[PDB]
């Protein structure tokens, strides 16, 4: 049975992980998300590869999956492949509330899920998770935090992210947008609108194909504002007037 | 059955009677309750005879293995702690161990009293055994804390004598060792019958 | 707690008391001990509730994996052997004291469930604390079931016999008509026991009680 | 309920001389008034230099003895040498203790030649605590032995008596008189007496007849 | 068998432990200390079976020492008391159950120091004081007389002097040595030992 | 086609997954370190910080205890595994026998655990290494290393990564026996290797110094900012 | 490596695509057409069963195997591994029914089954399910129609179709079926899109139309199938 | 007894459009008090509470273990928690140990998430569900709970008469009987707002 | 044509065991010597860079108080066998009240010589030199990674095992004193080392019944060096 084993777990002769390098090629494709710094709140946006309009869209949050009433995670990858990790981390977040009675911080929440994806890479020859999802939340210590997961079992957590393919023109623009935080929660969402409008393949900033979920820090409820797509269109046309105002300079 | 151990300026003095009897029948006067674990350590026997023999010898396992690996003498506090945890797994099964961990440590003289119930404590003085309190009255009245090595010999053996005088259980011979920085050294072993006229005047 | 029933030609009628007493004070005045086994099978509860409830739910769950294997409609011989099988596997650590009945293709059949797992096939069975009063009516007055209706009265005659005799079964009478085509469950059937009226108005008006701390939490 | 432990009788006395040792045990196996068999020697020789006695529950006697004989070949086929006299009592200490929860009921006394070519006696107990002794007496008749043995062999209970260690002979009849005196009030001892003498030239055995009632 | 003082103040925490390890009649270890220091803001108190107090000290002490350098901050007294409960809750139904008595003491820089109560049945409660012994009847006199918890940092130590005079009244025991500690935002501080004269 | 073996190993005289894992070591982030009678200094670079992200998530140094410091070179994936692993190891060690074993228990833990990690089937060897930092009892320094084969070894100097970081250890050998008698020059060695190692950005450079038994703290851009200015001045004093 | 207990056989292509899982979609494409429509009051399913020989009677083998009294379902492609997950879903739907005491919605059947179905694909040594399940039923007063795939991804479609030429029948269900219609009108266009790839002969045994009522699922006998479709659509 | 160890009484009374639940604030071992600020009834979900009478461990154990399975159901399905779903959620938890079951008298009284219609239920320590159409009382002494309320509770009771009826009911029981006392908290919830009042009780 | 590595190849014998022998080429060598007076053993640490600390890597470890040992090839490979063998001799002194002498250690390691396997794991390529003093006096034994224990009075390992033993087998005639073999070993040592002999290069293993333990001492290691 040594010839039938393809040596998934075992490394490549080149020093790279043979299974992980072909894994992250799917992350560069498929899922598309973004993140940015914002004061007194945090925003998340994603574009669906299911964006074809024949769907019912009765799932409400789909690519936006909400793990807890106080926490949401934007997923990039295969749905059901991620759904195994969702309820898992959901129970890890819930078992934390059980022995503690206090919200799970974001730091150890990411390191707990990344090790689950790492266990299949290190042994067992099992199929590693090709799902890379973001993290948002708030704690009494470090406050607002952003994180990212990697298929190799590492946390890709930073204060910014590029996922997974497009947004290119906005990527380098985000480095010029690197000015840290603001609100006016509608102003930071306005910056996210020029990202979705300019860098989309069909452009036009289709409202039904994208969904924006924002977490507003509130004591002690921490209200998460999930936009109903009725106020997204006015948020889309909000910065489209600003984008038309931005081109008045030149 | 009378055992006593106490620490002072020089090492630790350990003394116990050699008589082991069942009920009113005399069995053996040569039973040695003082057990030698390591050249720098001394064990004791109380309650169950083989229980102090097994666990102190099983303690010597982790103690000698630690001396083979790290090439360093294990502390008396670690030996007393590692012994309390192993016996605690068997707690409630009927085992009774009244041993008193003795020896030398890098910090200085030390004494530890471990029981099968899981007691872990240091201390200046400990005395455990059969019927006692008649001996406690004459002992604690003349017993002091900080004295010399020569005065510790006759004073520690005095408690065994007066005990065996009134108490018909304790008896036999008195095994007295003296712990020092280089390890324990055998002092003397004498029968209580010969020690009668010595401490009586 | 009393459960009894008799079998007629085309079906069975089961009944039980609604009074469930814990200790010297009545706990649940209105209680239904008839549990759903399957569409055509019903069983009467008794003894420990949570033990028999989780039992009959696991039974019915196993019967949902049992009768549905070939589909058709649930026979009792499927549920019959499972009781003596499973309840004996635990050697009687739990308890049942149940009345099992159902209408199959072979015709209606009744059973008496015991905590040790022994089940016997009888046209009439009585279990519970009032089993002595329900048996005296079924035993001596038994008849070969003839037409339907007269046996429906025989159950109500035996069920009411245990209510008026045994003080353990009060409150309301229950009757469930189980036949091949027709299935009827009527609860409560009759309320022989009543409670006396209040001697007056004991309501306590506001103003006579002080509150240490008050809280108002409006909702959405 | 069922009692796994019972006392089948027997008395073991082993006196070890300077350069050799002697082992003595009665052969009467009896429970109650009835006698199982009149000749049932309790002295079992593991090696040429070591002879062990067994007392108490008879089922555990043959079991524990045959287990040691099974462990003898384990060590003999490992280090290519027989177990030392001190190792037999030491290994038995680990065996009796491993069973501490459900231990054998046995009274064993080992005697014979050590690695120094001298006699040694090892007192055993169901908890597996042993030590090297000059002479020890087991069984139920030890109540009349140790007080008398210390009066004779131990030179106790006397004044102005020098200490001369014994060797052979008289220790024989010392086992005879204590059994005839015990045979009166106690029926667990009598019939034939098997006494083993462990010497450098081999093992010598002798049979002593006693009253049957 | 013994009760360690349970004063819980708004800005402070006061605990007083007896140093007598003696059993039966004659005294064995006079200098023994039952006080264990969990973190800078949290202490540990345990009484019960000998081996039970040793290992229950371990599991409670060491798990908080781990969370310290893990996320970079100290555990909260609320989350700590719940963690200790699970060890006590799982000890309820277990192959080898164990027994515990005393409670936990901790400090917080935001909501303030909190005092919980550990019980051998794992039942917990939030109380400014508790009773581990019969001495509660004599303490509730001066206490319930003036119950206002505005006073004070060092007055609780002065109030402990009044309790120390009321600890020995009708009893047969002695307990000459009492060790006391005090908790503030800077951590646990050492206090002087107590000595009762015989005559 | 693809013809290769795994474990173990090959008649050619060298192992496969072991010495090849050393390539995953040398390719790790550039890091250095030194030992001293009082203050021990370390360093890390080549993190490729874009200035736009958070520095605390890329931190390469953790601490099991205030006495012993952790420094590793390699991917950060297996890091938290070992972080969770080793912290529980030094925890259970803290639990029973309060006085810990000195420096020979912990250095042989990860080393032997990694050795048996190449032993049993279904276990893929780690391609990362580590070097223990801290101070031995009675004022002595302690440092060791981890090897893909599990061999623990103590170095007078820590040189890994590219060839530019090997010069930092070369400069330590130029201080001979006496130097340094002030902690100022010992910290400045990291500020001098900041120009030599990596891209010389003044950003990815991070260090912490533990003086005697005092627990170290991460250097804030004040002390290390003042010692960075004297590093260029001290090099100008040699001209 | 390790045992030989069937470690995962599924690897990643250089582009990151699944190897044997995408090949299971070919069995769905090489299977039989199955259609379903979510409109208004309830969901309507139209499957296709045609006998390869005149000796086959469709009265025995039933394509529609409802999971619950209120929950219907159909499938596409490949049987042998289909009945494994069916009966597995019968045992799995009981935990939600016993603990939570409630007629478990189709959305929870989707979350639990597709998670195990994804775990089944992750487990090697076994061929992944080549069955695309259409999950429907009525819950909370509003019914649902959900489509799964061999990879486990779950979608939601008003009117969906699977099997041979599923992209062509999907456009017909996009045009001819829109907004929502009554169950009677839903059966109409469900047979019309099934008659697309169907042969020139349509009888009671050739097509079977399941429907999920708000009152719960009711499987229609071949009688009502020949009455409404004769004269198909 | 086991339930009389910590004592305590949970009285939940349903009104017309609302529902009320009450429990004493006394926490103590046997007859010796410990603290009066202990909380027994805990909030579960939205506009739903649960009464608990028994060992204070099973009060904290179940409520925390229930909070565990509470969210996990709500996080999978965004819809609410329902009093029926949470009812058997405790029954499955109390049935985890058949011969080892926890000792508690859980009383779950909460509003329907769909409509203002209140619902009341009480479960046995072994997990046996039980429902009443009037009120559910669980406590040490059952004579004062069943005797009074049967002559007090009425089919239609507004929040004004509902709170004042149980008020004097607890005043007459505590000032006379022994076991309970040391304050009583009352939770009266309706569709528009949540009201929580604490009744006055003897301090001895 | 690699089948299972355990499968008894066409020649045939185990692959990995045949491979593990070549694993000695990547590590240093030692020289054993035995004499009626005592057993002396020498080694070379193979210092690549001055950064290497001499006491960090030691090729001689003492399994039992009177029983020394020497490793080969890698370090941590023997470390699992070394440390676990110390538990063996200690339990033997618990049951029999006597420590294993030079023999029961061999059969203890000989039983575990090959424990490896794929199903039901990887054999170590470290050769072991077993020294000690039994009831027969000073003795030195040797074993190989293949698992077959053969008694070798004076044995050398490493890549120099070929050359170092060739001249060593001639000088083992019983008419040679222990003192003559001590200086005979350093002659082969200075030939097999490229770096000049210094305090950090080599160490010595000497065990005698009278002088002990010893083990070995410090600053007496440097005396045999300057005498080169």
């Amino acid at each position: 049975s040594r010839r039938y084993d393809s040596r998934t777990t075992i490394f490549s002769p080149e020093g790279r992980l043979y299974q992980v390098e072909y894994a992250m090629e799917a992350i560069g494709h498929a899922g598309t998300c973004l993140g940015i710094l914002a004061n007194d709140g945090v925003l998340l946006a994603a574009e669906r590869r299911n964006i074809h309009k024949l769907l019912d869209e009765v799932f409400f949050s789909e690519k936006i999956y909400k793990l807890n009433e106080d926490m949401a995670c934007s997923v990039a990858g295969i749905t059901s492949d991620a759904n195994v990790l969702t309820n898992e981390l959901r129970l890890i977040a819930q078992r934390y509330l059980l022995q503690y009675q206090e919200p799970i911080p974001c730091e150890q929440l990411v390191t707990a899920l990344c090790d689950i994806k790492q266990a299949y890479t290190q042994f067992g020859g099992k199929r590693p998770f090709g799902v890379s999802l973001l993290y948002i939340g708030w704690d009494k210590h470090y406050g607002f935090q952003l994180y990212q997961s990697d298929p190799s079992g590492n946390y890709g957590g930073w204060k910014a992210t590029c996922i997974g393919n497009n947004s290119a023109a906005a990527v380098s623009m985000l480095k010029q947008d690197y000015k840290e935080g603001e609100m006016t929660l509608k102003s930071a969402l306005a910056l996210a609108i020029k990202v979705l409008n300019k860098t989309m393949d069909v452009s036009k900033l289709s409202a039904e194909k994208v969904e924006i979920a924002t977490l507003t820090r509130e004591n002690g409820k921490t209200v998460i504002r999930v936009l109903k797509q009725k106020e997204v269109e006015q948020l889309i046309k909000k910065h489209e007037e600003e984008e038309a105002k931005a081109e008045r300079e030149k | 059955t009378t055992t006593l151990a106490f620490k002072f300026r020089h090492g630790v003095i350990v003394a116990a009677d050699s008589r082991a009897t069942a009920g009113a029948y005399i069995a053996s006067q040569t039973v040695k309750k003082v057990i030698e674990i390591n050249p720098y350590l001394l064990g004791t026997m109380a309650g169950g005879a083989a229980d102090c023999s097994f666990w102190e010898r099983l303690l010597a396992r982790q103690c000698r293995i630690y001396e083979l690996r790290n090439k360093e003498r294990i502390s008396v506090a670690a030996a007393s702690k590692l012994l309390a945890n192993m016996v605690y797994q068997y707690k409630g099964m009927g085992l009774s161990m009244g041993t008193m961990i003795c020896g030398w440590d890098k910090r200085g003289p030390g004494l530890y009293y471990v029981d099968s119930e899981g007691n872990r404590i240091s201390g200046a003085t400990f005395s455990v055994g059969s019927g006692s309190v008649y001996a406690y009255g004459v002992m604690d009245r003349g017993y002091s804390y900080d004295l010399e090595v020569e005065q510790a010999y006759d004073l520690a053996r005095r408690a065994i004598y007066q005990a065996t005088y009134r108490d018909a259980y304790s008896g036999g011979a008195v095994n007295l060792y003296h712990v020092r920085e280089d390890g324990w050294i055998r002092v003397s072993s004498d029968n209580v019958a010969d020690l009668h006229e010595k401490y009586s005047g | 707690t009393t459960i009894a029933g008799v079998v007629y030609k085309d079906g069975i009628v089961l009944g039980a008391d609604t009074r469930a007493t814990e200790g010297m004070v009545v706990a649940d005045k209105n209680c239904s001990k008839i549990h759903f086994i399957s569409p055509n099978i019903y069983c009467c509860g008794a003894g420990t509730a949570a033990d028999t409830d989780m039992t009959t739910q696991l039974i019915s769950s196993n019967l949902e994996l049992h009768s549905l294997s070939t589909g058709r409609l649930p026979r009792v011989v499927t549920a019959n052997r499972m009781l003596k099988q499973m309840l004996f596997r635990y050697q009687g650590y739990i308890g049942a004291a149940l009345v099992l009945g159902g209408v199959d293709v072979t015709g209606p059949h009744l059973y008496s469930i015991y905590p040790h797992g022994s089940t016997d096939k009888l046209p009439y069975v009585t279990m519970g604390s009032g089993s002595l009063a329900a048996m005296a009516v079924f035993e001596d007055k038994f008849r070969p079931d003839m037409e339907e209706e007269e046996a429906k009265n025989l159950v109500s005659e035996a069920i009411a016999a245990g209510i008026f005799n045994d003080l353990g079964s009060g409150s309301n009478i229950d009757l469930c008509v189980i036949s091949k085509n027709k299935l009827d469950f009527l609860r409560p059937y009759t309320v022989p026991n009543k409670k006396g009226t209040r001697l007056g108005r004991y309501r306590c008006e506001k103003g006579t009680t002080a509150v240490l701390t008050e809280k108002i939490t409006p909702l959405e | 309920r069922f009692s796994p432990y019972v006392f089948n009788g027997g008395t073991i006395l082993a006196i070890a001389g300077e350069d050799f040792a002697i082992v003595a045990s009665d052969t009467r196996l009896s429970e109650g008034f009835s006698i199982h068999t009149r000749d049932s020697p309790k002295c079992y020789k593991l090696t040429d230099k070591t002879v062990i006695g067994c007392s108490g529950f008879h089922g555990d006697c043959l079991t524990l003895t045959k287990i040691i004989e099974a462990r003898l070949k384990m060590y003999k086929h490992s280090n290519n040498k027989a177990m030392t006299t001190g190792a037999i009592a030491a290994m038995l200490s680990t065996i009796l203790y491993s069973r501490r929860f459900f231990p054998y009921y046995v009274y064993n006394i080992i005697g014979g030649l050590d690695e120094e070519g001298k006699g040694a006696v090892y007192s055993f107990d169901p908890v597996g605590s042993y030590q090297r002794d000059s002479f020890k007496a087991g069984g139920s008749a030890s109540a009349m032995l140790q007080p008398l043995l210390d009066n004779q062999v131990g030179f106790k209970n006397m004044q102005n008596v020098e200490h001369v260690p014994l060797s052979l002979d008289r220790a024989m009849r010392l086992v005879k008189d204590v059994f005839i005196s015990a045979a009166e009030r106690d029926v667990y001892t009598g019939d034939a007496l098997r006494i083993c003498i462990v010497t450098k030239e081999g093992i010598r055995e002798e049979t002593v007849s006693l009253r049957k009632d | 068998m013994e009760y360690l003082i349970g004063i819980q103040g708004p800005d402070y925490v006061l605990v007083a432990s007896d140093r007598v390890a003696a059993s039966n009649i004659v005294q064995m270890k006079d200098d023994h200390d039952k006080m264990f220091k969990m973190s800078e803001k949290i202490l540990l108190l345990c009484v019960g079976e000998a081996g039970d107090t040793v290992q229950f000290a371990e599991y409670i002490q060491k798990n908080v020492q781990l969370y310290k350098m893990r996320n970079g901050y100290e555990l909260s007294p609320t989350a700590a008391a719940n963690f200790t409960r699970r060890n006590l809750a799982d000890c309820l139904r277990s192959r080898t159950p164990y027994h515990v008595n005393l409670l936990l003491a901790g400090y917080d820089e935001h909501e303030g120091p909190a005092l919980y109560y550990m019980d051998y049945l794992a039942a917990l409660a939030k109380a400014p004081f508790a009773a581990h012994g019969y001495g509660a009847f004599l303490t509730l006199s001066i206490l319930d007389r003036y119950y206002t918890p505005t006073i004070s940092r060092e007055r609780a130590v002065e109030l402990l002097r009044k309790c120390l005079e009321e600890l020995q009244k009708r009893f047969i025991l002695n307990l000459p040595t009492f060790s006391v500690r005090i908790i503030d935002k800077n951590g646990i501080h050492d206090l002087d030992n107590i000595s009762f004269p015989k005559q | 086609s693809y013809d290769r073996a795994i474990t173990v190993f090959s008649p050619d005289g060298h192992l496969f997954q072991v010495e090849y894992a050393q390539e995953a070591v040398k390719k790790g982030s550039t890091a250095v370190g030194v030992r001293g009678r009082d203050i021990v200094v370390l360093g890390v670079e080549k993190k490729s910080v874009a200035k736009l992200q958070d520095e605390r998530t890329v931190r390469k140094i953790c601490a099991l205890d205030d006495n012993v410091c952790m420094a590793f070179a390699g991917l950060t994936a297996d890091a938290r595994i070992v972080i969770n692993r080793a912290r529980v190891e030094c925890q259970s060690h803290r639990l029973t026998v309060e006085d810990p074993v000195t420096v020979e228990y912990i250095t042989r833990y990860i080393a032997s655990l990694k050795q048996r990690y190449t032993q049993s089937n279904g276990r893929r060897p780690f391609g990362i290494s580590a070097l223990i930092v801290g101070f031995d009892f009675d004022g002595t320094p302690r440092l060791y290393q981890t090897d893909p084969s599990g061999t623990y070894h103590a170095w007078k100097a820590n040189a890994i990564g590219r060839g530019a970081k090997s010069v930092r250890e070369f400069l330590e050998k130029n201080y001979t026996d006496e130097a340094i008698e002030t902690d100022d020059l010992t910290i400045k060695l990291v500020i001098k290797a900041l120009l030599e190692v990596v891209q010389s950005g003044g950003k990815n450079i991070e260090l912490a110094v533990m003086r005697r038994d005092q627990s170290l703290k991460i250097l804030n851009p004040e002390e290390i900012e003042k010692y960075v200015a004297e590093i260029e001045k001290e090099k100008e004093e040699n001209e | 490596a390790e045992r030989g207990y069937s470690f995962s056989l599924t690897t990643f292509s250089p582009s990151g695509k699944l190897v044997q899982i995408e090949y299971a979609l070919a069995a769905v494409a090489g299977g039989a057409p199955s259609v379903g429509i979510k409109a208004a009051n309830g969901v309507v399913l139209a499957t296709e069963k045609k006998q390869k020989s005149i000796l086959y009677d469709e009265r025995s083998v039933h394509k529609v195997e409802p999971i619950t009294k209120h929950i219907g379902l159909v499938y596409s492609g490949m049987g042998p591994d289909y009945r494994v997950l069916v009966h597995r879903a019968r045992k799995l739907a009981q935990q939600y029914y016993l603990v939570y005491q409630e007629p478990i919605p189709t959305a929870q059947l989707v979350q639990r089954v597709a998670s195990v179905m994804q775990e089944y694909t992750q487990s090697g040594g076994v061929r992944p399910f080549g069955v695309s399940l259409l999950i429907c039923g009525w819950n909370e007063g509003r019914p649902y129609l959900f489509q799964s795939d061999p990879s486990g991804a779950y979608f939601a479609w008003k009117a969906t179709a699977m099997g041979k030429n599923y992209v062509n029948g999907k456009t017909f269900l996009e045009k001819r079926y829109n907004e929502d219609l009554e169950l009677e009108d839903a059966i109409h266009t469900a047979i019309l899109t099934l008659k697309e790839s169907f042969e020139g002969q349509m009888t009671e045994d050739n097509i079977e139309v399941g429907i999920c009522n708000e009152a719960g699922f009711r499987r229609l006998t071949p009688t009502e199938v020949k009455d409404y479709l004769a004269a198909i659509a | 007894s086991i339930m009389s160890y910590n004592g305590g009484a949970v009285m939940a009374m349903k009104g017309k459009n609302c529902v009320a639940i009450a429990a004493d604030r006394r926490f103590g071992i046997q007859a010796q008090m410990v603290t009066t600020d202990f909380q027994k009834i805990f909030p579960m979900g939205d506009r739903l509470y649960i009464g608990l009478a028994g060992l204070a461990t099973d009060v904290q154990t179940v409520a925390q273990r229930l909070k565990f399975r509470l969210n996990l159901y709500e996080l999978k399905e965004g819809r609410q928690i329902k009093p029926y779903t949470l009812m058997s959620m405790v029954a499955n938890l109390l049935y985890e140990k058949r011969f080892g079951p926890y000792y508690t008298e859980p009383v779950i009284a909460g509003l329907d998430p769909k409509t203002f219609k209140p619902f009341i239920c009480s479960l046995d320590l072994i997990g046996c569900p039980m429902v009443t159409d009037d009120f559910v009382v669980s406590g040490t002494c059952a004579e004062q709970m069943y005797g009074m309320c049967e002559s007090l509770w009425e089919p239609n009771m507004d929040p004004d008469h509902l709170f004042e009826t149980i008020s004097q009911a607890m005043l007459n029981a505590v000032d006379r009987d022994a076991v309970s006392g040391m304050g009583v908290i009352v939770h009266i919830i309706e569709k528009d707002k949540i009201t929580t009042r604490t009744l006055k009780a003897r301090m001895d | 044509y690699d089948r299972g590595v355990n499968t008894f190849s066409p020649e045939g014998r185990l692959f990995q065991v045949e491979y593990a022998i070549e694993a000695i080429k990547l590590g240093s060598t030692a020289i054993g010597i035995q004499t009626s007076e005592g057993v002396c053993l020498a080694v070379e640490k193979r210092i690549t860079s001055p950064l290497m600390e001499p006491s960090s890597i030691e090729k001689i470890v003492e399994i039992d108080a009177h029983i020394g040992c020497a490793m080969s090839g890698l370090i941590a490979d023997a470390k699992t066998l070394i440390d676990k063998a110390r538990v063996e001799t200690q339990n033997h002194w618990f049951t029999y009240n006597e420590t294993m002498t030079v023999e029961s250690v061999t059969q203890a390691v000989s039983n575990l010589a090959l424990q490896f396997g794929e199903e039901d794991s990887r054999p170590f390529g470290v050769a072991l030199l077993f020294g000690g003093v039994d009831e027969k006096g000073p003795q030195l034994f040797h074993m190989d990674p293949s698992g077959t224990f053969v008694q070798c009075d004076a044995r050398a390992i490493g890549s120099a095992s070929e050359g170092a033993q060739s001249s060593l087998q001639e000088v083992y005639h019983k008419s040679m004193t222990l003192k003559e073999a001590i200086k005979s070993s350093l002659i082969i040592l200075k030939q097999v080392m490229e770096e000049k002999l210094n305090a950090t290069n080599i160490e010595l293993a000497t065990v005698q019944p009278g002088q002990n333990f010893h083990m070995f001492t410090k600053e007496e290691l440097e005396e045999v060096i300057k005498d080169i």
